[PDB]
């Protein structure tokens, strides 16, 4: 009946959705996701949130998904949403492979999840998906890419952009420390954790806290790897040694 | 499915959502678009480069045919489906009635899709307003503008946007007989629009021109920086 | 194929022959043409093969299903309704001829079913290409309330006869005894025969085969 | 027949810890030949390889659409597919097209993802798996190779005695079919590499 | 308030409001009059016009050649229910190859009329009829409502200011049954004259009749042809 | 208020507001009365006449539903004729599909079921009708049953539907229905109509009398003119 | 009559961006009765506390520790009704792996499963979200596996973890215990005690209930063994 | 606690509680009736309180026990019509059950499907929850005779004696100290032990018409509904 519905997609008399803006709000609340594009290699770093003691930590990062083996994604948002879309993403790229047997390139795979995210906004009176989710990837046409995507369905190709929780501080940082035309994923790393530890709330930017991605091209085979708990330990340290070496300066 | 009418009359007589769809294309970044005597030319502005943006996602201006291009300013995402749905059609109206797509019938169906949308329960109206530039097999430039609602008319130069009212006015005062000719003076009475725009960065406003007997082709950066050298040379002999 | 069943006073001893025939070629040698329905019921598949293990497998899910809902071991009554109503709906395109046997709360019970949808409940029954022969033996040495042993003795002299005496049927014997307090299964319950040793080497010595073009790759 | 249209020949065999997949490399439709390189064995991952051989078409679908299940299983479930496992996905595949059979007799030869221990199986175009410790033949010319794999084949051999008799199997059991042949490539797997060789043959 | 918005929605008077103000419809609509005589019945409506340059709007329309239908309410609804009425006398004459009797026909405009005011969504039909038939049983007039309650009547009158044509149809209609084709459309007409404002009068262009019979199908009269019945009239008693 | 929107809505109390309101419709309706005679049942029916003009047997409440059963409608005609083509309709169902005449009590238990349905549902409204089946059998007897807009039905010696339903059935309980010949019981149905008719609070009304019973072989009938006429000549001379 | 009902969704984004609907039905999984579950090294141990109101109801006749399937069980806390629809269609989607894959479904795959099933009622029209949060626990390749899934569809891995009444103190008194060095399951002792913690009048055979999952599978404690274990219970 | 509509459609509300579910126990309350269940070594036994308000109903049409099948039988307490239709969906899932699986549905199962039924109702606004309550009694082999209720927010759970109604928390009572010295009641004990807790709990001292007893007995599977001198037999035994 009328009287038991939400609009959902109903234009405000503003003219932006209500519903929309509402679920970027639920994306500021998330935990902070950051990408930071290097020649060498693209990287996803995002912070693990609700780390209680008992948690067995087995899903082998529960925050990074690998769409397909040249392109992966991680997701700030409501975790229901996240599996729905992180599946479809899957299949996605599966039935272009068969279609035209060549890895999805992945503008494609951030555009066509998006075609589905505006569909929930246009039509159908059903809630809006409430999930922004980065996108790092290689593809033969275009290299090293990092994409942003909206639950609007906007997407952006951001060489560094952060969706969590600290989003306006990590960016500002980002914009000031990132340095175009220079790579070095070190240098891309070494950024992301000084970034991190300003988002994060917490001191000490502990190992567990957070988890960190990077997708690099390695004998034409493009390898996901993710950064084991003690290289993410020898990480915080450099930056702590940086840190103590601005100490020793002032 | 969902089966209620999102738009319906209100007393005044006006479809209250059909209106509040223009609001968002108010709201939506400027785009100018003018006819040339052979080239066709349309840019856009409000780039807003955050320097880690990559500017090709970003592009506002796409060719849906080789004949066809459009430009839009509104919500960004519903234009993508009006413009891939475009892309559909206008390939079909080639494997139906073989020949090329007449631009007047690729903005008649972008109209019918939109109207559609207003005519149809359950969705809300498509919230992009746009600008169809293309060449016929006659030569003729036509320059198209499809409005929410879903109306479409033919215009010889027009803009979208925020600031659309200031840029049109500007337009029309500034509107050459002879369509400024030369090609370069089309690009600059474009380009002199895009000073018009209230960002006036220069670099920040992008505009693509197509020949019209070629294909759409984007003014490579440094190119549009000395067409708008060419337009602060004009403001030089004006002073 | 031979497949063989008999009611013995505590319960249902069920056999079949283990060879699989594309054409007139012998595909397998060992192909097990005994299936778990459910922990207290088992069933012989002959027929096209894929269609006797899908149509097993679906039965045995659904029972599977009921049974964690019901609490209780499934009854035979309930393998034998799901397996005829399915296979009259397909009309005999599920080209499977199964042999059904439990033990349930009522008691031990064998069923014959078809491909066309048609079971029979009776004391023995035999189905497959050997068919005829087991019935003979079936029918000139069964005897009402047997032991166990005098029960399995009479399944493998039946499948005996079909293996010796259809070219379809052959291979080892496979036995699974049902009884309300055990289930046995001897999967090689006989081998009657024995592929004989080969009395010259035919070993080819490294070398003696010639390589166009070779390639390595490192794994892990 | 549709199986002989357009030809084909598989053979897998087991070893001492390793598994061999070979395939006659002669695609042509009825007598005359096109093309001496299809590909009959698609790696199915590290380790596991699946030949198919039928129509050439449903070669293709069958490898295509079977790498599109695994590829999803595979991120959905963290771990390699089981060599059993994957026999089952391709029972399933070959069945839900029953009533209208995919022409192809897929034979699967891996070693274990976390064990390494061989397995080899043979589908039927239906969907029947037959797992077995010897040899799978599934092609046009299945008789002569059955004939030379019982005579060949030796209970517990290293990778060099499979690679012999797996490339005698084939090559001498090629020759007497006339619509598959033109060369032969053998794919033994090992826990330490994958050899992949292609054996001088009659191209007649 | 609230229990007005649906038709689902039942008053705690339990009366439906929504078939109420369908029933209004109806009145605010061109009146019509029905009368039946022993052999013929006529179905009298008066049309009315826009604008002077303006034609008046058909009212009566025919359905089949023994039925014709009087509409006094939304047009577009009774273009709704015509056709449905055109299409059930087609496949009776098609499978019975007989006339369907009117009466039959009455039910089945009833039962379409019902399903609406019932489910949700679905609004009630907005139009008033008087349908006019002749079948073995003889002539026939029959009064549906937007209720979907169809009423058999001898005489009748739906719309605007049709009270003053019930009062006189009601007066005379003992002299209804014995009368000649005629005097029937003279008792209609006159009954009509009574709907009209005392300013206004019955004249060619505005009034419509039709009529079916024995030996008549339905004919819609109208225009010159409308002009002898309306001849030899007494002059209106103002 | 607020609970009585929807018939999916329960009230706090517990109620259905919906179906009550329903209910209040068929109060609102005229009274048709049904009694169980010893051989077969007999419905009497109030039909005050609203206009003059209409011709008669205009919005005739009793309708013959199969040939052994018919039904007294009050409530929304309109709701009734639905009602009435549901009745048909299952009765039919019954002949085809299970070769003989549907028995009365199943007939008011399918009928009843569809009553029920539209109480569930917020799109459908609850059904505005409270009409009366009743059979005559040599097999099973006579049988009499009212189904209300709720959706039960009971079986019923004597019953009454309606704003005079308190008074008919007071009047109807003195009669000594389960001895009574139907022919005789006819008059004493339309004493009690013509009692509780009101007289100035509806205007004049007709008397449509029903028959189904062993003088009508098992087949419901309208009751003949001749045997009609001299019963309201007993009520009217019954009631002075 | 009605046909499918209402297709547009009952869950909303809040201003705030938190769905209200789904933050109600986890108030239903706090008031549900106490459950917990903790995973040892051998195997996972799943408790929940069963007290019927009255002498009058049978306590045998409804278990609410299930088994999904023969190395898979479940445990709820919230709605009694909603656990059994998902207990039913858990088993479902089991058997189907089963049928496809010819193994028995991993541990993890289910509880994904289960969940999505969950998700669907969020964003699906006219449905309110399930009320009831589940325990599934499982023994998959040997290593013991606890998972939980909430009404939203959200599902965790806990070696340790209580919802129902007074959870917070059961994950406190649990935190205060398992060291997870436990190689046997002597967490059925500590289960039994986090239970006893916020238990009410007392602990019998009756009153809890209680299913271990080891690598023989997931067998429901028989109710003599139940009291075994609360016999001696430190 | 109300937020929105969460008292008006089954949506959930703050504290986590079905509002319109709970009105719909109410329902149950209702209608003026009560029942009682008891189970016993070798019989269960289900008795009602039959109230026929006018004498003209029928008094055999006014039941509220009902046969699902040959071995199983009910007791409905609620608003009738939406009894009615519970007891059709049983008995049609048990036709089915014997139909696709071979044997008679276990009084286990019969009660486990029509609470999903019901569960659906609360899960899927557009369909009311349902104000009807059924007690079902069976004799199942290795389980004895068997006494199941199912709730209309879809709860079930096997029940040695119970009962649902106006007067509940008194008889639930009543039958619990009795249970708890019950050691094993006898045919005519589980008869005397039911209707004694009714006729305290009404306080009424009925007489034989004004109730119903069905029993289904281990030497007898068949559910029989006792005729009112098998009642009075009973009644007056306990009177003595
Ligand atoms: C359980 C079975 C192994 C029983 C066994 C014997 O009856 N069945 C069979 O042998 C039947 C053929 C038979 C009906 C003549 N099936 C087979 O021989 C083979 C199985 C081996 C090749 C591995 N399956 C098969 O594909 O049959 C060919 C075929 C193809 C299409 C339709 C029908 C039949």
């Amino acid at each position: 009946s009328r009287r038991y519905d939400s609009r959902t997609t109903i234009f405000s008399p503003e003219g932006r959705l209500y519903q929309v803006e509402y679920a970027m709000e639920a994306i500021g609340h998330a935990g902070t996701c950051l990408g930071i594009l290097a020649n060498d290699g693209v990287l996803l770093a995002a912070e693990r949130r609700n780390i209680h003691k008992l948690l067995d930590e087995v899903f082998f990062s529960e925050k990074i998904y690998k769409l397909n083996e040249d392109m992966a994604c991680s997701v700030a948002g409501i975790t229901s949403d996240a599996n729905v879309l992180t599946n479809e993403l899957r299949l996605i790229a599966q039935r272009y492979l068969l279609q035209y047997q060549e890895p999805i390139p992945c503008e494609q795979l951030v555009t066509a999840l998006c075609d589905i995210k505006q569909a929930y906004t246009q039509f159908g009176g059903k809630r809006p998906f409430g999930v922004s989710l980065l996108y790092i990837g290689w593809d033969k046409h275009y290299g090293f890419q990092l994409y942003q995507s909206d639950p609007s369905g906007n997407y952006g190709g951001w060489k560094a952009t952060c969706i969590g929780n600290n989003s306006a501080a990590a960016v500002s940082m980002l914009k000031q420390d990132y340095k175009e035309g220079e790579m070095t994923l070190k240098s891309a790393l070494a950024l992301a954790i000084k970034v991190l530890n300003k988002t994060m709330d917490v001191s000490k930017l502990s190992a567990e806290k957070v988890e960190i991605a990077t997708l690099t091209r390695e004998n034409g085979k493009t390898v996901i790897r993710v950064l084991k708990q003690k290289e993410v330990e020898q990480l915080i340290k450099k930056h702590e040694e940086e840190e103590a070496k601005a100490e020793r300066e002032k | 499915s969902y089966d209620r009418a999102i738009t319906v009359f209100s007393p005044d007589g006006h479809l209250f959502q059909v209106e509040y769809a223009q609001e968002a294309v108010k709201k939506g970044s400027t785009a100018v678009g003018v006819r040339g005597r052979d080239i066709v030319v349309l840019g856009v502005e409000k780039k807003s480069v955050a320097k880690l943006q990559d500017e090709r996602t970003v592009r506002k201006i796409c060719a849906l045919d080789d004949n066809v291009c459009m430009a839009f300013a509104g919500l960004t995402a519903d234009a993508r489906i009006v413009i891939n749905r475009a892309r559909v059609e206008c390939q079909s109206h080639r494997l139906t009635v073989e020949d090329p797509v007449t631009v007047e019938y690729i903005t008649r169906y972008i109209a019918s899709l939109k109207q559609r949308y207003t005519q149809s329960n359950g969705r809300r109206p498509f919230g992009i307003s746009a600008l169809i530039v293309g060449f016929d097999f006659d030569g003729t430039p036509r320059l198209y503008q499809t409005d929410p609602s879903g109306t479409y008319h033919a215009w010889k130069a027009n803009a979208i946007g925020r600031g659309a009212k200031s840029v049109r006015e500007f337009l029309e005062k500034n509107y050459t007989d002879e369509a400024i000719e030369t090609d370069d003076l089309t690009i600059k009475l474009v380009i002199k629009a895009l000073l018009e725009v209230v960002q006036s960065g220069g670099k920040n406003i992008e505009l693509a021109v197509m020949r019209r007997d070629q294909s759409l082709k984007i003014l490579n950066p440094e190119e549009i920086e000395k067409y708008v050298a060419e337009i602060e040379k004009e403001k030089e002999e004006n002073e | 194929t031979t497949i063989a069943g008999v009611v013995y006073k505590d319960g249902i001893v069920l056999g079949a022959d283990t060879r699989a025939t594309e054409g007139m070629v012998v595909a397998d040698k060992n192909c097990s043409k005994i299936h778990f329905i459910s922990p207290n019921i088992y069933c012989c598949g002959a027929g096209t093969a894929a269609d006797t293990d899908m149509t097993t497998q679906l039965i045995s899910s659904n029972l599977e299903l009921h049974s964690l809902s019901t609490g209780r071991l499934p009854r035979v009554v309930t393998a034998n309704r799901m397996l005829k109503q399915m296979l009259f709906r397909y009309q005999g395109y599920i080209g499977a001829a199964l042999v059904l046997g439990g033990v349930d709360v009522t008691g031990p019970h064998l069923y014959s079913i078809y491909p066309h949808g048609s079971t029979d409940k009776l004391p023995y029954v035999t189905m497959g290409s050997g068919s005829l022969a087991a019935m003979a033996v079936f029918e000139d040495k069964f005897r009402p309330d047997m032991e166990e042993e005098e029960a399995k003795n009479l399944v493998s002299e039946a499948i005996a006869a079909g293996i010796f005496n259809d070219l379809g049927s052959g291979s080892n014997i496979d036995l699974c005894v049902i009884s309300k307090n055990k289930l046995d299964f001897l999967r090689p319950y006989t081998v009657p025969n024995k592929k004989g040793t080969r009395l010259g080497r035919y070993r080819c010595e490294k070398g003696t085969t010639a390589v166009l073009t070779e390639k390595i790759t490192p794994l892990e | 027949s549709i199986m002989s249209y357009n030809g084909g020949a598989v053979m897998a065999m087991k070893g001492k810890n390793c598994v061999a997949i070979a395939a006659d490399r002669r695609f042509g439709i009825q007598a005359q030949m096109v093309t001496t390189d299809f590909q009959k064995i698609f790696p199915m991952g590290d380790r596991l390889y699946i030949g198919l051989a039928g129509l050439a078409t449903d070669v293709q679908t069958v490898a295509q659409r079977l790498k599109f299940r695994l590829n999803l299983y595979e991120l959905k479930e963290g771990r390699q597919i089981k060599p059993y496992t994957l026999m089952s996905m391709v029972a399933n595949l070959l069945y839900e097209k029953r009533f209208g059979p995919y022409y192809t007799e897929p034979v699967i030869a891996g070693l274990d993802p976390k064990t390494f221990k061989p397995f080899i199986c043979s589908l039927d175009l239906i969907g029947c798996p037959m797992v077995t410790d010897d040899f799978v033949v599934s092609g046009t010319c299945a008789e002569q190779m059955y004939g030379m794999c019982e005579s060949l084949w030796e209970p517990n051999m290293d990778p060099d005695h499979l690679f012999e008799t797996i490339s005698q199997a084939m090559l001498n059991a090629v020759d007497r079919d006339a619509v598959s042949g033109m060369g032969v490539i053998v794919h033994i797997i090992e826990k330490d590499k994958i050899t992949t060789r292609t054996l001088k043959a009659r191209m007649d | 308030n609230q229990y007005d918005n649906d038709v689902t929605v039942w008053s705690p008077q339990g009366r439906i409001h929504q078939i109420e103000y369908a029933m209004e419809a109806v009145k605010q609509g061109s009146a019509t009059v029905g009368l039946k005589s022993k052999t013929h019945a006529v179905l009298v409506a008066l049309k009315r016009a826009q604008s002077e340059l303006a034609a008046h709007q058909k009212k009566i329309l025919h359905v089949d050649n023994h039925i014709g239908i009087s509409i006094a309410g939304l047009t577009a609804d009774a273009r709704l229910l015509c056709n449905f009425m055109r299409q059930e006398c087609l496949d009776s004459r098609f499978v019975f190859d007989r006339p369907l009797p009117v009466s039959r026909l009455v039910s089945l405009i009833g039962s379409k009329t019902q399903i609406p005011t019932q489910r949700y969504g679905r609004r009630p039909y907005g139009v008033g009829l008087l349908i006019a038939g002749y079948d073995d049983m003889g002539p026939h007039i029959f009064q549906t409502c937007p209720s979907a309650n169809y009423f058999d009547c001898r005489a009748m009158s739906i719309g605007a200011r049709s009270q003053s044509a019930r009062t006189y149809l009601e007066r005379h209609m003992s002299e209804f049954m014995e009368c000649n084709l005629n005097e029937l459309v003279k008792h209609g007409l006159r009954a009509l004259r009574e709907t009209l404002p005392a300013e206004q009068d019955l004249t060619t262009k505005n009034v419509s009749i039709g009529i079916v019979g024995k030996d008549l199908e339905f004919t819609i009269y109208d225009d010159d042809d409308v002009s002898p019945f309306l001849e030899g009239l007494e002059e209106r008693p103002q | 208020t607020g609970y009585d929107l929807s018939a999916s809505t329960f009230s706090p109390d517990g109620r259905v507001f919906q179906v009550e309101y329903a209910m209040k419709a068929v109060e609102n309706s005229s009274t048709a009365i049904g009694i169980r005679c010893k051989d077969g049942v007999v419905f009497g029916v109030e039909k005050l006449v609203l206009s003059k003009l209409y011709e008669e047997g205009s919005n005739k409440r009793l309708f013959n539903v199969d040939r052994h059963v018919g039904m007294a409608v009050a409530g929304l005609l309109a709701d009734a004729r639905s009602l009435a083509d549901i009745a048909r309709e299952e009765a039919s169902n019954f002949r085809s599909n299970f070769g003989y005449n549907i028995p009365l009590k199943h007939l008011a238990d399918r009928v009843a079921m569809y009553v029920h349905a539209y109480t569930l549902y917020s799109a459908v409204r609850p059904f505005g009708c409270s009409f009366m089946l009743g059979s005559y059998s040599v097999n099973d007897g006579a049988q009499l049953y009212m189904i209300d807009p709720s959706g039960v039905s009971y079986g019923y010696w004597g019953c009454a539907i309606g704003k005079a339903r308190q008074a008919a059935k007071t009047e109807i309980e003195k009669l000594q229905m389960k001895e009574m010949t139907c022919r005789d019981i006819v008059k004493e149905v339309a004493k009690i109509i013509y009692i509780v008719h009101d007289e100035v609070k509806d205007k004049a009304f007709e008397l449509e009398l029903s028959w189904v019973g062993e003088l009508t072989n098992g087949r419901h009938e309208i009751v003949p003119k001749d045997i009609r006429e001299e019963a309201e000549k007993y009520a009217k001379e019954s009631l002075k | 009559m009605a046909e499918r009902g209402y297709s547009f969704s009952l869950t909303t984004f809040s201003p705030s961006g938190k769905l209200v609907q789904i933050e109600y039905a986890l108030a239903a999984v706090a008031g549900g009765a106490p459950s917990v579950g903790i995973k040892a090294a051998n195997g996972v141990v799943l408790a929940t506390e069963k007290k019927q109101k009255s002498i009058l109801y049978d306590e045998r006749s409804v278990h609410k520790v299930e088994p999904i399937t023969k190395h898979i069980g479940l445990v709820y806390s919230g709605m009694g009704p909603d656990y059994r629809v998902l207990v039913h269609r858990a088993r479902k989607l089991a058997q189907q792996y089963y049928l496809v894959y010819q193994e028995p479904i991993p541990t993890a795959q289910l509880v994904q499963r289960v969940a999505s099933v969950m998700q669907e009622y969020t964003q699906s029209g006219g449905v309110r979200p399930f009320g009831v949060s589940l325990l599934i626990c499982g023994w998959n390749e040997g290593r013991p596996y606890l998972f939980q899934s909430d009404p939203s569809g959200a599902y965790f891995a806990w070696k340790a973890t209580a919802m129902g009444k007074n959870y917070v103190n059961g994950k406190t008194f649990l935190e205060k215990r398992y060291n997870e060095d436990l190689e046997l399951e002597d967490a059925i002792h500590t289960a039994i005690l986090t239970l006893k913690e916020s238990f009410e009048g007392q602990m019998t055979e009756d009153n809890i209930e209680v299913g271990i999952c080891n690598e023989a599978g997931f067998r429901r404690l028989t109710p003599t063994e139940v009291k075994d274990y609360l016999a001696a219970i430190a | 606690s109300s937020a929105g509509f969460d008292r008006h459609i089954t949506i959930f509300s703050p504290e986590g509680r079905l509002y319109q579910v709970e009105y719909a126990f109410k329902a149950i309350n209702q209608g003026g009736l009560t029942s009682v269940a008891v189970r016993g070594k070798d019989c269960a036994v289900i008795v009602t309180q039959k109230k026929v308000p006018d004498k003209l109903l029928d008094s055999s049409t006014v039941t509220h026990l009902f046969k699902i099948t040959e071995n199983i039988g009910c007791v409905m307490t609620g608003m009738t019509a939406d009894s009615r239709s519970q007891v059709q969906r049983a008995r049609y899932e048990a036709a089915n059950w014997k139909y696709k699986y071979g044997y008679e549905i276990p009084v286990d199962m019969l009660c486990k499907r029509i609470a999903d039924i019901s569960q659906v109702y609360t899960q899927n606004a557009e369909m009311r929850p349902l104000g009807c309550c059924m007690i079902l009694i069976g004799i199942d082999e290795e389980q004895g005779p068997q006494v199941y209720k199912c709730d209309p927010a879809g709860y079930y759970c096997g029940f040695k004696a119970t009962a649902a109604g106006v007067k509940q928390t008194e008889s639930t009572s009543f039958l619990e100290k009795k249970v708890k010295k019950k050691f094993d009641w006898t045919f005519e004990q589980t008869v005397e032990t039911a209707i004694t807790c009714l006729s305290t709990v009404l306080s009424i001292d009925f007489k034989p018409s004004e109730i119903e007893v069905g029993v289904v007995t281990v030497e007898n599977p068949k559910f029989r509904i006792l005729t009112e001198a098998e009642i009075d037999a009973h009644l007056v035994a306990l009177a003595e």
